RNA sequence: CAGUUGGGCACUCUAAGGUGACUGCCGGUGACAAACCGGAGGAAGGUGGGGAUGACGUCAAAUCAUCAUGCCCCUUAUGACCUGGGCUACACACGUGCUACAAUGGACAGAACAAAGGGCAGCGAAACCGCGAGGUUAAGCCAAUCCCACAAAUCUGUUCUCAGUUCGGAUCGCAGUCUGCAACUCGACUGCGUGAAGCUGGAAUCGCUAGUAAUCGCGGAUCAGCAUGCCGCGGUGAAUACGU
């Protein structure tokens, strides 16, 4: 993104919206891995897509525009 | 100055349809008034791009498929109104590019 | 295929010199010839206004003093073999002279390869130093192994 | 998988920076040439069968 | 108008200059450069000032020269060439020893195109030793 | 550099790593010093028995490698190195030459 | 030493001195040392008793050595520990940046 | 201010027909023949330079994955659809190239020289904005007219002065642009900063007969973005071939 804006998930958008609107849900697979962790969307858990199964992400307050996706590992390491 | 001259350049695929088939598109232009000028030769550009000439290995081996198209251009002096409506009655080549640039 | 001979160039830019063109010839590297047309000017303003004398006389006393005579040619039946005496025609005299002096001149190590260049050549004025020990070298070799393989080639 | 493959790559692209260019004669990918609209091989074996003017080769 | 001079339009390697020499004193500075304007210094000038130098060393007529193509070489050699053959056109007989002290035949030494598989039309592709 | 080895519809077995290993020691165990030898490897007998092997060994300044065919698999290896032998010996001695004279 | 910086240039080129300290550079060094008015100017030591003082005010107002150790501080440990992406490759030895495993390899691993 | 514009088709240039070089001619050498040495003349001399063109056969060499095809095997899955990932991983060895280790150099200022190709689902002029990459609108160009476009090595002055540096450039951080559904795995470019290792590289190994090596730039196929590759294009302009 250069000049409007940060592209957020959509999907991850409304869910966002919902459970950072009120209760504070707990945390679930999230299969998006575009954006990053939001303003108001912080806290949550984000059991992105690892690739085989999820992987439980904290919603900090470090990585305030770092990507979502970015958080979670890739490829299974180490290693020799 | 003079007046805007019409005279339907011509392009083809290969040079001879443009050669043989710009004299008798002086032959429209000898009839239909006067003064059809001849043959200003065009630029003549060609294309080549090549691409792998083996099935899967072999990346050195290429070969090279070239294919130019040009041809040349006439542009007439006296008017003549009737030649220059008669000029839609165009018989050849089967290929080559016809178009009325005045 | 037999002796395919080679041409020479023209005269230089000052002034008229020839043998003086093959060491503008030799005297660039990587292709830009205005550098090197620089630089050998430069040596010829060098050599010939500073240490007071001629231009064509230096280089003719220091390429006369430079232009060798016998040199070593390789053989044997296998191995340990014989460097044989083997003495220089004339192009080969000029070019081997032109190696000697450029390639000893060039890497001495002044402010600039230019005028410290000069400065290998007017070393080399003296009948020795880089190019002159350069031809005292192979002129030491070739003799020393001139009783033995002189008689064979 | 010919059908699925080229077929789908027939079909209507999801983004509009989907829609990648496709084989013509064989629905091959890599290098599917743009201006002649036809493969490598469909180049090869089509241009010199007699395809549009012209020939090919040997200027350069 | 001018006396019958030379205009002798030659190329080398793609450039060639159009050399106009009228009655003159000597002045050689072609399409509004001279020789210090167009490409100084540099002492191949007189390389390529060596044809007008030969036609019995020299007139010297003028030297107009309109040279577009090439480099150096291209331009600088194309005016020596074109003064070279038209310069044969300034005297009638100056193609006996003219002739014979080169000063013609536009050498076209330009590049040559690599094959399919080369590195610039003589660096070989590679060698795997071992 | 030495000896890596790779083999095609067939396991990378370490014995047939060791078993090509030792057998392909017996040129280092015999000559200078070298660093060098990749091998391949393959086959079966889907059709008329067979198992390809291609041992390349390009040290000594100029290329040697040679090839042979069996179904047995294990005994094709020796059939690689005693055909290495004579490329190994031929060389060294070839070259190992001594016929040298000046007017005798 | 220096009256500008800390262990500042001493008989040195004057772009080259605001070229010294871990922060001040060459481009930036042309800049604000523009906005001075040195060029080099004069060359090795002698700005002024009181223009390079004038590099204590233009050059003082500026930064940073510990903050750009702890702005990578807060990078490589701040991405360090708060997550990371950036953190694995970050700490981890291979490739963070963006390169091959199999590459040259002279950032992290080499040979 | 501008071949820009009345004018002009001399020159250059444009692609058609031809002409021109074929041992043609002369002196010879040579068993007269074959060829070969030398010279004139010519733009060009002994197949002018280069390309296309690759003999039967070899390697059961490469390709069932460009395509087609004998058999075997799968089929409510070895088939089909979608999201994310991977093909980019990384103790390590190689392979081919780029950029360097530097004064014939490095930074700046001014000036000069090309050829080639692409451009309508496109090229984008000028103008302003942004250091910057680029943004805005918009004349023109279906293109020998217009755009890409400015060539760069090179020449003339300041200066760095032999040192891991005023060389070189990675790594990595912060900060922006453009492309896209989205640049974290995984696009490039720009700013500020940072400044690895390198001071011409072992045994060994390579390509190269002149507009060649080497070297400095440009364009294009893929292609929304993505070149240090690939394919062409021009610029500077070498040394040597004693001989088998």
């Amino acid at each position: 993104s250069l000049k409007k804006g940060p592209f957020v998930d959509g999907h991850l958008m409304t869910k966002i919206e919902k459970l950072n609107e009120t209760d504070k849900k707990q945390v679930v697979k999230t299969w998006s891995r575009r954006s990053t962790i939001f303003p108001q969307f912080i806290g949550h858990t984000i059991a992105v897509y690892d690739g085989r199964k999820h992987v439980p992400v904290f919603i900090s307050e470090d990585m305030v525009g770092h990507k979502l996706g970015e958080f979670a590992p890739t490829r299974t390491y180490k290693g020799h | 100055m003079a007046k805007q001259k019409i005279r339907i350049r011509l392009k083809a695929y290969d040079h001879r349809i443009l050669d043989q088939s710009a004299e008798k598109i002086v032959e429209t232009a000898k009839r239909s008034g006067a003064s059809v000028s001849g043959p200003i030769p065009l630029p003549t550009e060609k294309s080549v791009y090549t691409i792998l000439r083996a099935v899967h290995k072999y990346k050195d081996s290429r070969e090279q498929f070239e294919m130019r198209t040009h041809k040349r251009l006439i542009d007439i002096v006296n008017p003549t109104p009737q030649t220059v409506d008669a000029l839609m009655r165009l018989d050849l080549p089967s290929g080559v590019d016809i178009e009325i640039k005045l | 295929k037999g002796p395919v001979a080679k041409r020479d160039v023209l005269p230089d830019p000052i002034y008229n010199s020839k043998l003086v063109s093959r060491l503008i010839n030799k005297m660039m590297i990587d292709g830009k010839k205005g550098k090197s047309q620089t630089i050998l000017y430069k040596s010829f303003d060098i050599i010939k206004e500073r240490t007071g004398n001629d231009a064509m006389e230096v280089f003719e006393q220091a390429l006369k003093n430079i232009m060798p005579v016998l040199e070593v040619k390789a053989r044997r039946v296998g191995g340990a073999n014989y460097q044989v005496p083997v003495e220089v025609r004339p192009e080969r005299r000029t070019t081997l002279g032109l190696r000697w002096l450029v390639n000893y001149a060039r890497l001495r190590g002044e402010k600039t390869m230019e005028e410290r260049l000069a400065n290998e050549i007017l070393d080399a004025a003296n009948n020795t130093g880089a190019a002159v020990k350069k031809r005292e070298d192979t002129h030491k070799m070739a003799e020393a192994n001139k009783a033995f393989a002189h008689y064979r080639w | 998988a010919k059908k699925s493959m080229i077929a789908k790559q027939q079909r209507t692209p999801k983004f509009k920076v989907q829609e990648y260019t496709r084989c013509e004669r064989c629905g091959r990918p890599h290098s599917v040439i743009r201006k002649f609209k036809l493969c490598r091989i469909c180049f090869r074996e089509l241009a010199y069968k007699g395809q549009i003017p012209g020939v090919k080769k040997a200027s350069w | 108008m001018a006396q019958v001079q030379y205009y002798g339009t030659g190329r080398r390697k793609s450039s060639v200059a159009r050399v106009r020499l009228v009655p003159g004193e000597g002045r050689i500075v072609v399409n509004n450069r001279e020789i210090s304007e167009h490409i100084p210094s540099a002492a191949l000038i007189e390389d390529i000032k060596q044809p007008l130098t030969l036609t019995e060393t020299a007139g010297t007529y003028d030297v107009l020269v309109n040279v577009h193509g090439g480099g150096l070489s291209g331009q600088a050699g194309a005016i020596r060439h074109g003064i070279a053959r038209a310069l044969l056109e300034a005297d009638p007989e100056y193609r006996t020893t003219l002739k014979r002290a080169g000063l013609l035949t536009r050498d076209a030494r330009m590049k040559e195109r690599k094959k399919y598989g080369l590195k610039g039309a003589r660096r070989a592709p590679q060698f795997s030793k071992r | 550099m030495n000896y890596n080895i790779r083999g095609e519809n067939i396991e990378v077995t370490p014995a047939l790593k060791d078993h090509v290993e030792r057998k392909i020691g017996k040129l280092e165990r015999y000559f200078d010093h070298s660093v060098d030898a990749d091998v391949n490897v393959n086959l079966k007998f889907y059709n008329d028995k067979e198992s390809k092997v291609e041992v390349t060994i390009p040290m000594t300044d100029l290329a040697l490698r040679s090839e042979v065919h069996n179904e047995d698999m294990y005994n094709a290896i020796d059939l690689a190195t005693n055909k290495l032998e004579r490329q190994i010996r031929k060389h060294k001695t070839k070259v190992n030459r001594k016929f040298r004279e000046q007017e005798s | 030493a220096r009256i500008a910086g800390v262990d500042i240039p001493r008989d040195k080129r004057v772009v080259i001195s605001l070229t010294y300290i871990f922060g001040i550079g060459r481009t930036t060094a042309q800049q604000v040392l523009k906005e001075a008015g040195v060029s080099e100017d004069t060359r090795v030591r002698d700005l002024t008793e009181e223009e390079l003082g004038k590099i204590r005010d233009i050059i003082d107002k500026l930064k940073v050595e510990g903050d750009l150790r702890r702005e990578v501080s807060l990078n490589i440990k701040r991405l360090i520990e708060i997550g990371s992406y950036r953190g694995i490759r970050h700490r981890r030895g291979l490739p963070v940046r963006g390169q091959n495993s199999k590459n040259n390899a002279r950032t992290r691993k080499g040979p």
